[PDB]
């Protein structure tokens, strides 16, 4: 009735969907072998209900090299998944922008079209597509790209939801990140109705000082993605006080065509040895997302000025404890908001309690998840840009691309549509005069 | 379905186990054939011990 | 049921068909005395082909074994399939030819002709639909060179309908055991254009790169190098003789294979050769197979398939395989190598398959080629046949045994004009 | 009341005959032998000899006798009766010309008679389904013979006829161009309708869809048969909209000349992937025409589909069905021509798919399709490509004038075949006036 | 799945080779007999980038033993893991190079090199998606040198688009072992700039330095040298081969490593190393990972890294491990020593976590590192080439085999050509 498909591009996407889906089939009962347990619409929305209570979800797992994928189809949920909707080349894009988008892209973005015409086929009311990868590999940055070019092109009249590991502003992990999120986000940038970004560095400050987790893995990390993507899907899962849909999220969060940018963060995320001994209280999970602390994208937010933002609450939140939490939020000076938006929130509201998967994070009965477009993220594009600007003054890795069937051309007005939006974002950001 | 994937699973690893043993089968006739063992008595005449076939 | 009529002649054909009569005769399970032995049915059901009923179960092979002078005799009956061939289809010459074409087509030859003749009448009208003639001789010396030709214009002047198969062992530059045989070899191509249906020139030198540098025998000898011959020669005429999909005979292959009737002549190969210590690493599938069918190493004449482009191509594969696979390797085969074969014949190979292996193996298979590259067999001869007749070398044999200048020159002629479709079709 | 006589001709008609035989027998019950282990339904296939025995309704013809001869020793031994398996003493040679005017003309007397006998115990023909290969001898020079004088004797019924058109890329043969370019010119005139299917599609569709990674014929033929039962599936067991023998005809051949029909079979799934798909009306319509699931290479977007024909089979709900033909319609990718508006001939069986111990699994639903597209002109033009390639030169053709073809034949059938990629032109484009 | 042709140059390429795969065999559970003893099912999922399958469940490797003279490769062959080659891939010479890079380059070696590149189109064409080709070779020398190189650009010419990687053995500075290196090595180098897509330049001077300081052995063998040397040529390609987080294979490390398409000449450090007295008192962390790769100690070709500017690094890490501590200590160790890398390449560092480590070990990492400190080799070698050339040294066999007067001088010139923007680089 109200279902939106899931696509995981790149490796990074691919443990997304396996923390996020290994979530879903926790909280919804959905056993690893598909079936339920023996003792009705709320899983149809993400997974699909074939034969004898058989259910398979909605997500497509494409990468262009494999063993990630092998991972997957090997290990436990290996009977959850059609093998088919895993999808897997054999040659890597090798952090390649152009090797996502120009060579090896065409041998699968038919198969993965076609299977993703299939999922839609069986969907009599289709809410989008979510669009889980990261602004580094080269899979997840091409292959997205030409994903994002094409299903504009095919699907254009629904919404389409970006979760993008950004690319952190000190460590990194290659050394071709500021050509490949410069060069995927010219072409995406048009294209994708919404763009929610997550850095890596930040959920190590996060994990480090909440989680009391000295050591933390890419399974805390994108089970904490899991975890925020679950509180953002939720409205439409499960029944609420405020029903808020995708279809809203872009609406009421994104105010220039071109600004499609918000930060997502995550509140409790209490480590269980401190948990017993907190309230957690409606304005401690609503003062936990305005700290400039718990943002999980490493960019301070008193650098900038709040366009919007999005509060989903979730479990045994009172409907007027949470506006009585907002007025606040919106009193105090440190948090400032532009002057064009004199209503700058959007509640969701959800009778349904954080599910707890065997780990870290505490059995809690409020949570929030906060999604904030604001003019700080100007910030990190601008030492993106300072990045890109030092690798191609004198064209470091250029010849990689160029050789690749890319023309030499295209950094040109890659820079320049980079330019304009921060031209833009700057733009937006002084206060009226006239 | 089921049952059936099971029952083609299992043709499969017969399969594979019986052409196993004919790979095998084959290297021994081949290894103990005249061609690749170049015997001696390749040569035995049928007119008598003495005489070989030339 | 079709037959095949089996005639050898010369000492290198009488050795090769009893190697290959050995072969046979292990494939469908028949003992040295005659009688049938075996473990599988479908050892009987085409055994018509090869061999006669007899008295008592007993199999007799319908060969007729021929040559001028009697000691091939004593080999052949000494061999250890001796005690198995008709007697009187054992004809003999009190003479010998020489390595003499003349000794062998105007002479003595043309007298034990008619004896050689009968026994093929014997032999031929004992049968309901014959499909046609395998003769296996030398085309370098006598007998086999003289009475062969001979035999072959007697037989398609007689039966025009029916298929002649000639396995032809053809002269070499490297080792020459007959110094005459450039002469021969000349006289002996005329014949063979203009009368025979599939050709399969097979090479000493070819024979021995084989039995040395693929198998790594130590004493390679006359009966292995005529057993690698024997492996094709029962391997074309399989699909007539054991079950299969896409079962193709020899009418079959000579209409898939011969686009011109002068351009019948063939190089064979055969591919599952594997030397002692290199055959337990094997991982013998198809592609295997077809990797070692079409390399310049597995071919029984010394022609180096990369000096000429492939007219034709025909595979015939045995054992239980995937049509799929052998399609794709076929196809992978023509797209890898494209500047080696012609592009006036799109899809220029053959496939066939039968599913019964020969025994002893799980998966064989066997390479025909019509290629350009046999130029430089022909030109070669060519060559050796002016340099000898430049200075009427060896020649007072030939004039007095009855031959004319005009028949060595028109002989030439014949085989350099053989020599030109040759060129002008792998020139386009 | 409802016969269908069945003549298959060649390797192909003779193997594919053993695979459709065998879905025949296990889904009537007609055991290997010839009597049902302790109602009507076998008289559109099958017969009875007033004694318990159920002789099939057919004849086997190949000049070869090695095929014929394991179908006379194998596990169907009694079922066919013995003239019905009739052989000869020699091959054709993949040589059209020694099957259509040598060693060919001498066979059409017996099968003829045997065509007659088997006709004569019928109440009912529908008509003829001939199984042949356009590439080869018998597949292609007696199918020839036979469809023309059936012409002369059975006049205008219905001879459908089920074939394998030359692959575009593989091909075993280096004649097969000419052999079936002097088919279609043979049987242009005498075949009512022609469904197509080639060994290249249904060799990808058993590795994207059925996982057999090394298909053999058995594979291969087995899926062909699942389509030869779904097109005689109305004509034995019951439905809600039937589809008749003689209506494929008047709902698939737009004009004269253009009767090539593709085939493709929507659930042809495997066991461990069937565990995960509702196979539903909607998802297996949109299989038929996605364009990967067809069974002759050759996009169906590279043209115009004419006419369609959906043989459904199983749990289909009538009302499922009108809901997918018209989710189809407005999908742009699937383009019908604008002289064919009407483009579907629905119909809809009950009886669920038989599963034949082998490969395809378990389905309630099904549907084969048949469409008329005119992208099939690349087809005929590639082909026509490969016979010019090497009449040029009149390559292997030496071969074909010794038989009895005058050489001029060849030139009337290269002409003939330009005629039909023109037709297949302008039965394409759209008027505008 | 993905695939790696391994070739072995020269005696020093064989012996390295037949130790990578005494521990390739050793890593994967494969046993000198071939077949496969393990424990787990991670080692038989992706044995296939290595091993063809063979009958009997006998993994063979793709490697192809080359050399001028057949006396080291019986050696290799009677070596502990001996017989698990192919006899077909062990092609040989009956002749000798002589350490003559003419003789390598312009003589019997480019007869040999058919022979070799028909087994490697085999090695190839046994594949569906090839990744690339593995020289190993020492650059002084003969053979490995001049056949290598050969070698090198026939693949490099038919195979367009696949990583060649090329594990150089450079001479030592302070030793010197075939006196004619200087030429070698300048001869060879021009065809290693444009040619290879990744060069990993070894030296036999630092592995000493590891062995007897770091390792704190007494009596090291060329067994333990080359050891070390495919400790690092193993932990390079772990991610193609297993499982883990940030997988990196060798086209990703070209990318990440060449900035530009000269610099392709890295330096190799792999870093668990640990005397047997001193395992015992070691607290294996990745900060102590980190400092071990990290440190001028345990860098593995004879150049100081202090002397130049880090221009790309990239770090290969192995076990189950935090990426939280990987990431820091690589940020860590860009901002503690800040002048020791380039300031146009933010963050030129890569990451790659393999999943599973070497047994025998917890925790490994393997290094590369294009240093612009190569440059200390590349001038030594030029000056060792002038000053030897000036005087027309050992030059009548390198002109009297095929070369001419003019042939060494834009060998020279291209080896300055490469000193250059290895100075504007280092000096932004
Ligand atoms: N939870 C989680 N996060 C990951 C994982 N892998 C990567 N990430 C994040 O994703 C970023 C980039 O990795 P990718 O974009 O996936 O690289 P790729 O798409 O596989 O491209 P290739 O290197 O060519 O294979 C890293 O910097 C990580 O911060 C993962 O396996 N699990
Ligand atoms: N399904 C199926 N297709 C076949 C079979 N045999 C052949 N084909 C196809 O038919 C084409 C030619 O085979 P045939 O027409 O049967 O050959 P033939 O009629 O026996 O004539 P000859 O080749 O002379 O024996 C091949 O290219 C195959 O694609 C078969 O057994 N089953
Ligand atoms: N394959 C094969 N070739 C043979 C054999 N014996 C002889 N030859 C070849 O036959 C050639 C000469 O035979 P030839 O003297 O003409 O025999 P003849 O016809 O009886 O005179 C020699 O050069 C041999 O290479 C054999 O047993 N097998
Ligand atoms: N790592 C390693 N290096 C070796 C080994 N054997 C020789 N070398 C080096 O290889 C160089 C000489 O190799 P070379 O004689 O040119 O081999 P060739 O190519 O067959 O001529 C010497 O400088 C050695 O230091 C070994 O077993 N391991």
């Amino acid at each position: 009735q109200r279902e939106c498909i899931s696509v995981h591009v790149g490796q990074a996407g691919v443990q997304i969907g396996n923390a996020c889906w290994e979530l879903y089939c926790l909280e919804h009962g959905i056993q690893p072998d598909g079936q339920m347990p023996s003792d009705d619409d709320s899983f149809n929305t993400f997974f699909s209900e074939t034969g004898a209570g058989k259910h398979v979800p909605r997500a497509v797992f494409v990468d262009l090299e494999p063993t990630v994928i092998d991972e997957v189809r090997t290990g436990t949920y290996r009977q959850l998944f059609h093998p088919e909707q895993l999808i897997t080349g054999k040659e890597d894009a090798a952090n390649n922008y152009a090797r996502g988008h120009y060579t090896i892209g065409k041998e699968l973005i038919d198969l993965v079209l076609d299977r993703i015409r299939k999922l839609a086929d069986q969907c009599t009311g289709l809410q989008g597509f979510l669009i889980f990868h990261s602004f580094g590999g080269g899979t997840g940055s091409g292959f997205t790209s030409l994903l994002m070019e094409r299903l504009s092109v095919d699907y254009g009249k629904k919404s389409k939801l970006e979760f993008s590991i950004y690319p952190a502003p000190q460590v990194s992990t290659a050394v071709v990140e500021p050509y490949n999120s410069i060069l995927t986000t010219h072409t995406t940038l048009e294209h994708s109705d919404c763009a929610f970004m997550v850095d890596n560095e930040a959920i190590y400050d996060i994990c480090r000082r909440n989680l009391d987790i000295e050591r933390p893995t890419y399974t805390n990390l994108n089970r904490l993605i899991s975890q925020i993507v679950s509180s953002i899907t939720a409205s439409l899962r499960f029944d609420g006080a405020l029903n808020v849909d995708l279809t809203e999220f872009q609406t009421n969060l994104v105010p220039y065509p071109r600004i499609h940018f918000p930060l997502a963060t995550y509140a409790p995320v209490i480590s269980a040895e401190k948990a017993y001994h907190e309230q957690l209280s409606v304005a401690e999970i609503t003062n936990a997302c305005f700290e400039p602390a718990n943002q999980m994208v490493k960019c301070d937010p008193r650098h900038g000025k709040y366009m919007a933002c999005c509060l989903l609450y979730r479990g045994d939140v009172v409907p007027k404890d949470v506006n009585a939490a907002i007025a606040a939020i919106k009193t105090k000076r440190s948090i400032q908001f532009v002057d064009w938006c004199p209503t700058g929130f959007k509640v969701g509201i959800n009778y349904q309690p954080p599910t707890v998967v065997p780990g870290d994070l505490a059995k809690v009965q409020r949570a929030v998840c906060m999604l904030s477009n604001t003019t700080a993220i100007a910030e990190a594009w601008a030492r993106l840009d300072h990045k890109f600007d030092l690798m191609y003054a004198k064209r470091a890795f250029v010849h990689w691309y160029v050789g690749e069937g890319m023309e030499e051309g295209e950094f040109s007005e890659a820079r320049e549509d980079m330019a304009a939006l921060e031209k833009d974002y700057e733009e937006v950001g002084m206060d009226s005069v006239e | 379905n089921k049952n059936q994937a099971l029952e083609s699973a299992e043709k499969k690893r017969q399969e594979r186990k019986q052409e196993q043993e004919d790979n095998l089968a084959e290297i021994t006739n081949l290894l103990r054939g005249d061609l690749l063992s170049e015997d001696p008595q390749q040569a035995a005449s049928s007119f008598g011990p003495h005489r070989v076939v030339p | 049921m079709r037959e095949i009529v089996h005639l050898q002649a010369g000492q290198c054909g009488n050795q090769i068909g009893a190697k290959f009569w050995e072969v046979i005769s292990d494939e469908h399970g028949i003992d040295p005395t005659g009688t049938y032995h075996g473990d599988s049915d479908l050892q009987l059901e085409r055994i018509n082909v090869y061999y006669n009923e007899a008295t008592g179960g007993k199999y007799v092979p319908r060969a007729v074994l021929v040559d001028l002078e009697p000691g091939t005799m004593d080999s052949v009956r000494s061999g250890p399939f001796g005690q198995i061939f008709r007697p009187d289809n054992f004809v003999f010459g009190q003479s010998g030819a020489g390595n003499n074409w003349a000794k062998g087509h105007y002479t003595e030859g043309a007298e034990l002709v008619d004896s050689v003749l009968d026994v093929v009448r014997k032999e031929a009208e004992s049968c309901d639909c014959l499909q046609g003639f395998q003769l296996t001789h030398s085309l370098g010396g006598g007998t086999g060179s003289g009475m062969g030709t001979l035999l072959i214009s007697k037989i398609r002047e007689e039966y025009p309908d029916r298929i002649m198969n000639t396995f032809s062992v053809v002269p070499s530059p490297k080792v020459s055991d007959t110094v005459v045989e450039p002469y021969n070899a000349t006289l002996s191509v005329h014949q063979l254009v203009e009368n025979t249906d599939e050709t399969y020139c097979i090479d000493n030198e070819a024979l021995y790169d084989i039995c040395f540098r693929t198998l790594k025998l130590t004493t390679p000898t006359y009966g292995d190098l005529n057993h690698l011959v024997s492996a094709t020669m029962s391997g074309v005429t399989t699909c007539l003789r054991f079950p299969g999909q896409l079962n193709a005979d020899l009418r079959k292959l000579a209409v898939n294979m011969v686009p011109f009737p002068r351009l019948h002549f063939f190089m064979p190969g055969f591919a599952p050769l594997t030397s002692r210590g290199s055959q337990q690493y094997r991982a013998l599938t198809v592609p295997e197979l077809t990797q070692q069918m079409f390399d310049a190493k597995n071919m029984m004449a010394a022609c180096d398939p990369r000096h000429g482009r492939y007219l034709t191509v025909a595979a015939v594969f045995r054992g239980r395989m995937s049509m799929k696979e052998v399609d794709e390797q076929m196809l992978n085969v023509q797209n890898k190598n494209s500047s080696y074969f012609v592009e006036w014949i799109p899809n220029n190979v053959k496939t066939a398959v039968c599913d019964i292996p020969p025994r002893g193996l799980k998966m064989s298979a066997t390479f025909i080629g019509n290629s350009t590259a046999i130029q430089e067999l022909f030109k070669r001869i060519s060559e050796q046949f002016t340099a000898m007749f430049r200075r009427k070398a060896f020649l007072h044999w030939y004039t007095g045994e009855g031959m004319d200048e005009m028949e060595f020159t028109e002989a030439e002629s014949n085989m350099n004009d053989l020599g030109n479709p040759v060129v002008t079709r792998g020139a386009c």
